[PDB]
């Protein structure tokens, strides 16, 4: 339903408040995502196709020659196959002290590293930051988002598979 | 529309920001039933008075009068001296319980008249004690906030007219319809009382028609130059909310619960550049009418130059014919601005705008009575806008309503209301009366006897005006009434 | 009952127990004394036997 | 706990007398008829019936499509509605 | 014996066939069609339209009933309509989670054969408020009142209120002090409390005696009472006017109509796949402040609460929270039914706020919670008071997750980071103003900051995760129910998560006692940690701090014409007060958490309400925003160029203003520091896994994991690949140091005589 | 409407009408002579020596329906009877403190219309410890049931029994730990418990978990129901066999 120009203005965070609440207010527009997908498309600096979006600056990709699919960021890094995690092949910043914290809070308003921890994962070569966790101590790296990618595309879009090898 | 004035405001010092945090309630304010859930719906609007037109004072009473912190008098000189500075065009002042004892607030507002006789600057201070002297410091600082944002500009108006008719030979004192559906005086300084007067005086004719020709419950249409306003008289009475809401905003003053729309005769008709959608409103063109009036100087086309393509209006009939409209002068700018950019005729170009109005009104008259819980065929619509007429077909269709009524004084429809409005004074007095459930009956006698005497000085107060308006005690009926709890 | 410090005495009225419905006459004996001994409302059933 | 005392004062005064006019036929008089105009709605030109308000009859009807105009009302019957006056000089849409 | 529901079949009966089609069948009730809905659709709407104006009007009026703020400005009050069987048709807005809390005494009833005794009749009142059935605190107390027709039930109205306080050991509604159920206030079973309209002489007095604020308690038990009457005559009017056949119909089609829903809505919004994310708060018992009287409840602890989130093609979905964490000697624990409701109330506020909100989406989730954690404790000792505080960082990680589904399919504008931590809770009690014993209990904190987007900043001081219309309430009508008198309110600097969108402020208040007698105050929120995270990027909110000044000497500061502490707590790193306050005993610290303290007239207390995460790296937020953040009070200077890259300078008009060369080469020159300053996952690991190895870490951090891993052998199983750690490695809870009373024994309200508790999760 | 009292005055008339006569007189009801003493001492100790009897051998008995052994072999129990204003006529040994406790129960109830709600019936159970109106602490548990003949109260049997515990916040009935009554344990003031001679499944369910050694408590409320149930079947045996007038 909604004009393509709008859909764009969304992803660019420069919406009118008439169209943001029209499309709160009423049924989703089932033409969102192949138009969303292609608006990102034409922003990337390389021609592979996307296949998902993972964050604002991250995505799920499929090699132009090859046809796997990788993790990538916008600039051009593949991280690993879509199926791992991104993270384990990222570099991360941990912010386990008082003196890291009071440089994102104030104090008092920091966390107690101690007690709760701020893990920074950065893309090795541009410094995108595509995520933060705040766990404690110990706890594992995150495997966040596990997509049926084949049951979305054929199943709920009524779209064939992109090609796929391993 | 938010064309008011620069307006700035003085409160206690350390609590500036009140005004602005909306009390978190105006994120959501009048909200449909599926938007008060929807999170990601909630929205603030710009503050009235923006964080650089407010100062504070360092002053604190409690919720007695007692002065916990006295009034340090330099920080009122400084608070004036900024907004004087910043070039504010009017100044409000709200300090906390000052409703109980306006002493500190009082002082800061002649500290800053003081101070703006030495400025030479022509600036109105408005005290919120001296305004609306009523609890609920977001309430009271937004209904006082509209005396100097809004309220000023028509100010001149009452004195004007009313001047210009005795002049003329008047001998009785103009009222004005007011909030609540009663009538108040034209010389209150409290215009904001009198700010939904227009849509009020359609409620209360419609309300009176009903009660001569027994409809009980009548939805009330009015479709004016600007606006679709719309109201239910559910079993021969309007509902007044005691401390509402409107246009987003918490107020002090009790209101006929009412509705509308942005449309109307004169609304503009524009198309997004990039969607190229056809956006009614939300400005109109007002007494000019719009393109079809040669000499109007409007050169967007509104509704009303539709009405002339279509044939819903006369071209030599406007106003009786005193008023020159141009079909021509419609259909080229509807071409040139809606027809040619859509790829359409300028039939088919002023059809899709009528016919987008006609479902908008109609979808918001039937969700108005969903919303409140009712069916439309519990209802006989009364339509009455002077321009109302135009579309009874459009937003009635297929509702299903008992019976829909154009009467045939509509186009004077409020100013009949008004007309009507019976002529009626009430005054107030608050009181502080506790019995226990057991009680003697002289305790008994003495609340009967403190209740007893506020009536008398009230009743001579009602008496006192009437006088004053050329009738004796005769005439007027009394009603002694009473607040509980 | 279960929790208890004190028994009460029965004379069996059946013979031979074995059965089930004969398991419900030995509890129905003892509720029914107990009534006796005590009071009808002293019974405490649904803390089991 | 008694928080407040009121009093009301109420003058009489002349308020506006809706009309009670005999009902007649449902036929409206040939005095009444003003002309047609070019009215377009759903993809279609029709000449509408005009009519002068003032001289509507109560019980006349007026049947789609039809314009009914005085000083300053414009009272809009598409074709596909019908109208008809009564003694209180109210008129009355009906879907039809 | 005739059963008394409509059909002549028992409450018991009728339930139990309703739950077997449901479950043989896969729709609620059995109903693969919705005959109404389907053949005569405008009079299904109807009666949608009428009833559920009903109840929400019900709510608006009775709620000029009560003295209490929190009911009469706030609206922390609820109104729900239910069938036969106990599940809701429609519920006004508010505090809607107790659509599933009363829904659930409902069924207690049902199974325990209240038919029998006490009897169900037309005319009789019941009030409940008991946690171990599923409620979520005592604090808010149920109305339960049958509704007959022609001689049948045909279903129930519920009405909450949250009640200032119920007689606990610590003064205040989310009260601490007490660390068992015994001493956590007033605990109400289903019981009959009224017959033939009228309420029982020996309740009112009982009942009004337990409790501190007796005056608001009473009128807010007449705020819930004219509720359901209102709500019991428009059924009544309702029936008369439109049939019981119709009226049955709807009674059951619209419940239905709400799973459906749910389904249809997943289908459109969402992506199939499995989504993973975690959530902890801080429970810092160890503290001096904290003064329990029992010693097995002084150790610091974290919430542990790992969701896997399961989204499936044919759209059910289901929420599996191995892993998490027992319950404590704390008043943090809750309730299967408290929690499922919890996360029922989210997906009202994003996946179905445009279909019947009912118990029709609960039939339409699949919920496993592990018997034993603090979401489904195994013991009748447990205490409720302020569950929110585990309940509360639970669910805010289910719209993290939510929102990568929304996020990946590319609706933006409903992405969102989650909720706030919903407070400091500022509480206290002793005589107030009128010379009465008193409690106090600010609901400022249903006013908290938002959740960024991908789409644009969260709202700041704007709701709660329990009630989306937030209200903080006018400071004129607060100072008529509590002895203190504001000198601030501000929007709450850098409370908000920093992102490409900012999460929302928080706000503050700042108060002195005034006019109160033997008065005490204390402070519950999170402290340590920040439950909140920021998504795609995208920082946690701040955290809790703490701030009371004691012998202010502000009496003669005031008269003397020096220095007076207003507004808010700009900056607390670098405080403005304290300096101002030479002779005063200042409590500046973390120790969010404390027990009842001795205030007097003149003293300081600090009430903060927390931030929301936000969204994106910071350093692709708009730099502009950046300025007027700091300009409108949202960020401080400081961080605008050491978080955002920002760099900013003053005009002439004292504003801030962009420097764009300046802001473009610090975004460069930060992008190098991340790169300079990180390392590989893989050297950071083995790093960590040397310290997990040699067992370092705080004893609450040992004992998080210890716990967790004996309720949840899958989870352990998970930390032990990920970590690659030998079997010999171990780490039983008892040697850790730290009192671990209740870890093996454990006793269930279940083992009680008569009890038959109700399953709604897979447990 | 007319009392319940065998006059056909009120529970409270009842009593207003004796405390007057007492206050004037000096005499408890404003006896200056004692007609059955006097005029029948062999009938007035007949009766004496068959109803203290009673009641000895009702507290007896009962104690052995206790698991907690505060009840079966110390004995901390008490069985009371009363006129119709709450005075205690006999008793049996024990805990004889709550002969005044449940008095004064009895008397609050007279006091605050409990007649007119919630109602004082035949078969009625009602059970109280509220330390506010009297009682010496929540663990002891009064069973307070009316004693009806020919449709009219003639008189109350008291039941109280030593509780080992009422979930206050410390763990044991001497409890510390809480510091004010919120904490203190299960507060019940003078609560309708049951009718018709069974107690009400929202009273059992409830209290039972506010509390923690339930199985001992639920013993406890059976060994007061019972002997107020002995002693309410006694004095209609009594009355039956010597007249209503003695
Ligand atoms: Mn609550
Ligand atoms: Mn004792
Ligand atoms: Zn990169």
């Amino acid at each position: 339903a909604y004009t393509r120009s709008k859909i764009v203005d969304l992803v660019d965070g420069k919406i009118d408040p008439d169209t943001l609440h029209q499309m709160l207010s009423t049924p989703k527009d089932p033409e969102r995502f192949v138009t969303y997908v292609e608006i990102l498309q034409e922003r990337m600096p390389w021609d592979d196709k996307i296949i998902l979006p993972l964050g604002p600056k991250l995505f799920i990709v499929q090699q132009k020659v090859s046809k796997k699919w990788t993790v990538r960021c916008e600039c051009g890094h593949d991280f690993c196959d879509w199926k791992d995690n991104w993270k384990l092949s990222a570099r991360v910043h941990v912010r386990d002290t008082p003196q890291k914290m009071e440089e994102i809070y104030p104090r008092l308003m920091a966390p107690t590293p101690s007690w709760q921890v701020i893990r920074e994962y950065f893309c090795p070569e541009c410094g995108t930051l595509h995520d933060v966790e705040a766990p404690t101590p110990w706890y594992p790296v995150i495997h966040d988002f596990s997509p049926d990618i084949e049951g979305f595309y054929q199943e709920w879009l009524g779209l064939p598979v992109p090609e796929r090898a391993d | 529309q938010r064309k008011g004035l620069k307006c700035g405001l003085i409160v206690n010092r350390g609590m500036e920001d009140f005004h602005r945090m909306g009390r978190a309630v105006q994120s959501h304010l009048g909200y449909a039933y599926e938007d008060r859930i929807h999170l990601n719906t909630h929205r603030y609007d710009p503050p009235l008075v923006p964080r650089h037109l407010t100062r504070g004072v360092v002053e604190r009473t409690d919720m007695i009068g007692t002065q916990v912190i006295p009034l340090r008098e330099d920080t009122a000189r400084d608070a004036a001296r900024d907004l004087i500075a910043a070039d504010a065009e009017g100044i409000v002042i709200s300090l906390l319980h000052s409703y109980k004892n306006p002493e500190n607030e009082r002082r800061v507002r002649d500290i800053v008249l003081e101070e703006v006789e030495k400025s030479g600057k022509k600036i109105p201070v408005f005290a919120s004690a001296d305004y609306y002297p009523v609890r609920k410091e977001t309430h009271r600082t937004n209904t006082t906030i509209l005396e100097g944002y809004a309220a000023e500009p028509s100010r001149q108006t009452l004195s004007k007219i009313s001047n210009a008719f005795k002049e003329r030979g008047t001998k009785f004192d103009f009222r004005v319809m007011a909030t609540h559906g009663g009538t108040i005086s034209w010389k209150a300084k409290e215009l904001a009382r009198t700010i939904v007067s227009g849509p009020i005086g359609g409620v209360i004719g419609a309300k009176y028609l009903g009660e001569v020709l027994g409809y009980k419950n009548i939805a009330c249409s009015d479709i004016g130059g600007t606006s679709f306003d719309v109201a239910l008289i559910t079993q021969g009475e309007m509902t007044i909310k005691n401390d509402p809401d409107m246009a987003r905003l918490v107020l002090s003053l009790p209101l006929v619960a009412m509705d509308s729309v942005g449309a109307g005769a004169g609304s503009f008709i524009r198309l997004d550049p990039y969607t190229r959608a056809i956006k009614l409103g939300p400005d109109s063109a007002g007494y000019r009418v719009g393109v079809c009036w040669k000499e109007s100087g409007i050169e967007t086309v509104t509704i009303s130059d539709c009405h002339m393509v279509l044939g819903y209006l006369n071209p030599d009939n406007f106003l009786g014919g005193a008023v020159k409209l141009d079909r021509q002068r419609s259909v080229d700018a509807i071409k040139a601005q809606i027809a040619d950019p859509l790829g359409l005729s300028v039939e088919d170009a002023a059809a899709g705008v009528i016919e987008l109005l006609d479902s908008d009104l109609r979808d918001y008259l039937r969700s108005m009575i969903s919303g409140k819980g009712y069916s439309p065929a519990s209802f006989v619509c009364f339509s009455y806008g002077g321009a109302g007429p135009v579309h009874t077909y459009g937003y009635t269709e297929g509702l299903g309503f008992e019976d829909v009524i154009v009467p045939a004084w509509a186009a004077g429809f409020s100013a009949f209301g008004c007309a009507a409005a019976d002529f009626e004074y009430r005054y107030d007095k608050s009181l502080d009366i506790n019995m226990p459930t057991e009680t003697p009956d002289t305790d008994k006698e003495k609340a009967a006897a403190t209740l007893q005497a506020a009536w008398e000085e009230l009743t001579k107060n009602v008496l006192e005006e009437f006088k004053l308006n050329g009738y004796s005690a005769d005439q007027v009926t009394l009603q002694p009434g009473y607040r509980m709890q | 009952y279960r929790g208890q410090l004190n028994d009460l005495e029965i004379e069996s009225p059946l013979a031979q127990a074995h059965t089930a419905a004969d398991w419900d006459q030995l509890t129905d004996a003892f509720n029914a004394t107990y009534g006796r001994v005590y009071a009808a409302s002293a019974r405490s059933p649904e803390l089991g036997y | 706990s008694v928080t407040g005392a009121i009093m009301r004062g109420m003058v009489p005064i002349p308020k506006p007398k809706i009309p009670k006019e005999p009902e007649e036929g449902e036929t409206p008089p040939e005095s009444a008829k003003i002309g047609t105009r070019k009215f377009y709605r759903k993809k279609r030109w029709v000449d509408a019936q005009l009519y002068h308000m003032e001289s509507l009859r109560p019980g006349n009807r007026v049947m789609g499509p039809a314009v009914i105009e005085s000083d300053a009302t414009t009272f809009v019957v598409p074709d596909g509605f019908e109208t008809w006056l009564d003694g209180h000089r109210l008129f009355h849409l009906r879907e039809v | 014996t005739r059963g008394i529901v409509r059909g002549g079949e028992t409450l018991k009966e009728h339930r139990d066939r309703l739950m077997a089609a449901t479950k043989a069948t896969g729709r609620y009730a059995g109903l693969k069609t919705l005959e109404l809905r389907e053949r005569e659709p405008i009079l299904y709407n109807k009666l949608f339209s009428r009833l559920r104006a009903g109840v929400v009007d019900a709510r608006e009026t009775a709620k000029k009933i009560a003295a209490s703020p929190i009911v009469e400005q706030e609206g922390e009050l609820c109104f729900t309509l239910y069938n036969a069987a106990g599940d809701s048709l429609l519920t006004s807005t508010g505090i809607i989670i107790h659509v599933g809390t009363m829904g659930a005494a409902i069924k207690y009833m049902i199974e325990n054969n209240w038919e029998a005794n006490p009897g169900v009749h037309d005319k009789d009142i019941f009030c409940n408020n008991d946690s171990l059935i599923g409620n979520v605190h005592p604090c808010d107390i149920h109305t339960i009142v049958p509704i007959f027709w022609e001689g049948e039930l045909i279903g129930w109205v519920g009405g909450v209120t949250h009640v200032i306080d119920t007689g606990a050991v610590g003064p205040g509604s989310m009260a601490t002090g007490q660390v068992q159920r015994f001493g956590d206030g007033y605990s109400i079973t289903c019981r009959k409390v009224g017959a033939n309209d009228t309420l029982f002489r020996d309740w009112l007095h009982e009942s009004q005696r337990m409790v501190r604020t007796t005056r608001y308690w009473m009128l807010d038990e007449r705020t819930r009472i004219a509720g359901c009457h209102m709500i019991r005559k428009l059924v009544e009017e309702v029936v008369a006017e439109e049939g019981i056949e119709a009226y049955w119909k709807f009674a059951y089609e619209a419940v239905e109509h709400g799973r459906l829903g749910l389904q249809a809505r997943i289908k459109a919004m969402t992506i199939p796949g499995t989504y993973r994310q975690v959530g902890f708060v801080d429970v810092p018992y160890a503290h001096e402040d904290v003064r329990v009287p029992s010693d097995f409840a002084k150790l610091d602890t974290i919430m542990h609460a790992p969701c896997e989130m399961t989204i499936r093609r044919d759209g059910t979905w289901r929420l599996d929270f191995e892993g998490s964490s027992r319950w404590g000697w704390h008043t943090y624990n809750a309730h299967q039914v408290s929690f499922t409701s919890g996360i029922w109330v989210m997906m009202t506020q994003t996946l179905i706020p445009s279909e019947m909100i009912n118990d029709g989406a609960a039939y339409g989730t699949e919920f496993r919670l592990p018997k034993g954690t603090w979401m489904n404790p195994d013991d009748r000792r447990v205490a409720f008071s302020y569950s929110w505080h585990f309940l509360v960082s639970a669910w805010t990680a289910l719209w993290r997750g939510l929102s990568r589904s929304y996020f990946g399919r590319g609706y933006l504008e409903e992405v969102n980071a989650g909720n706030a931590n919903t407070s400091n809770w500022l509480q206290g009690g002793g005589f107030n103003q009128y010379d009465e014993i008193h409690a106090v209990n600010s609901f400022e904190c249903a006013a908290n900051g938002t959740g960024a987007t991908a789409v644009q900043d969260g709202l700041s001081h704007a709701a709660a995760i329990w009630n989306p219309e937030g209200d903080m309430g006018d400071m004129e009508i607060w100072e008529l129910a509590e002895p203190l008198v504001y000198l601030g309110r501000q929007i709450k600097a850098s409370s908000g998560g920093s992102g490409k969108y900012r999460g929302g402020c928080g706000f503050e208040s700042l108060r002195m006692v005034w006019n109160a007698k033997d008065w005490t105050m204390f402070f519950m929120g999170n402290g340590h940690i920040s439950s909140d995270w920021g998504l795609m990027g995208g920082y946690p909110a701040a955290s809790g701090y703490r701030f009371a000044a004691h012998k202010t000497n502000l009496k003669e500061l005031i008269a003397s014409g020096a220095e007076i502490p207003l507004g808010g707590d700009t900056d607390p790193e670098n405080p403005t007060w304290d300096a101002m306050l030479p002779d005063a005993q200042i409590k500046r610290d973390k120790q969010a958490i404390t027990t009842e303290e001795m205030f007097s007239d003149y003293d300081l207390y600090l009430n903060y309400m927390r931030g929301g995460p936000g969204f994106g790296d910071p350093l692709d937020r708009e730099p502009q925003a950046v300025a007027d953040d700091i300009n409108g009070g949202y960020v401080l200077e400081r961080f605008a160029g050491e978080v955002y890259g920002v760099v900013v300078r003053k005009g002439a008009d004292g504003q801030y203003g962009v420097d764009e060369a300046g802001t473009a080469a610090a975004r460069a020159q930060i992008r190098k520091d991340r790169l300079a300053k990180s390392v590989p996952v893989s050297e950071w690991m083995k790093g960590e896994r040397e310290k997990i190895l040699a067992k370092d870490a705080g004893t609450q951090v040992r004992q998080m994991f210890a716990a967790s891993f004996k309720l949840g052998p899958r989870f352990e199983k998970d930390f032990r690949t990920f970590w690659s750690l030998p079997d010999s490695w171990t780490l039983p809870e008892e040697e850790i140091g730290v009192p671990t009373y209740g870890s093996r024994y454990s006793m269930d309200i279940s083992e009680l005589p008569d009890v038959h508790t109700v399953q709604f999760v897979e447990e």
